[PDB]
């Protein structure tokens, strides 16, 4: 039940975008907006 | 993600103000 | 971008000396007398701190939020 | 039963999503909220109309200056959106509301009405915002 959350550009507020939506921020109005980091396992070798 | 209260966040009263 | 942890050539830890070295230069020490007050003798280790250019101070100007 | 009554019980975490969604006077009007009076006593008031206060108050991150026309049987007054409780309908408050409704002359809303009212919320949640609601929302 995960709604594909984005982060605005100029606002830095998480929005919920499902498909068939306009990409706009729920506030201030911004057409550029980015995605959140993954939830998978990030493991590096300090190398 | 519908009501994640877990109670709550200290509900303010009406007769408290 | 940010001070390397070690001197590339030698192995010596120079990561803890960038703030101390900018503070000594702010005080009055000349730049060659600051580098040995910190304890950097080999000229391999001394170019880490002379040549370092600190870009992370400019990259921190681009705030994500506030 | 105070258990079926909790399905249409509006908690605090659900109003924040619909502070600016329209049709508001059509989904919330008919449900019951757990409003606060104050010391831990509560009364089941009736969401009657959608009013607005001249007091803008912040609810966590969000802020909302609107009011709620609530009424416990006969005692009706204005209400703000911060004093509502996430607590479900207890037994003493359910019987207290039952006695305030039997005491007022108001008919108890038939259970089929609650069953047809609780689905309005779930359809309003999965609603695709394809029309010009984003724009008025940002405004
Ligand atoms: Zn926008
Ligand atoms: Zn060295």
């Amino acid at each position: 039940q995960q709604p594909m959350i984005y982060i605005c550009g100029e606002c830095h507020t998480e929005n919920e975008i499902k498909s068939r939506d306009p990409i706009r921020c729920r506030e201030c109005g911004y057409r550029i907006m980015y995605k959140k980091r993954t939830k998978r396992l990030v493991v590096f070798d300090a190398r | 993600t519908s009501t994640y209260g877990r109670y709550g966040s200290q509900t303010p009263m009406y007769g408290s103000g | 971008m940010i001070i390397p942890v070690r001197c590339f050539t030698c192995g010596k830890i120079v990561g803890n000396k960038w703030e101390a070295y900018l503070g000594l230069l702010q005080a009055e020490y000349t730049e060659g007398d600051a580098l040995d007050a910190l304890g950097l003798k080999r000229y391999c280790c001394r170019r880490m701190l002379l040549a370092h250019v600190d870009l992370i101070e400019k990259l921190l100007n681009y705030a994500p939020l506030e | 039963l105070p258990e079926e009554l909790n399905r249409v019980r509006l908690s605090r975490h659900k109003l924040e999503r619909w502070c600016h969604m329209p049709f508001f006077a059509k989904t919330v009007t008919g449900c019951f909220v757990r409003i606060g009076i104050g010391k831990p006593v509560y009364r089941v008031a009736e969401i009657t109309g959608v009013v607005e206060t001249a007091k803008v108050y912040q609810l966590g991150g969000t802020r909302t200056n609107k009011g709620l026309q609530l009424r416990h049987g006969n005692d009706q007054r204005v209400f703000r959106l911060e004093f509502v409780s996430n607590q479900e309908f207890t037994e003493s408050e359910f019987m207290k509301w039952k006695e305030a409704m039997f005491s007022a002359g108001m008919q108890l809303p038939t259970l089929d009405e609650i069953n047809k009212k609780e689905l309005s919320i779930k359809e309003a949640l999965n609603y695709k915002f394809n029309d010009q609601d984003i724009e008025e929302i940002v405004k």
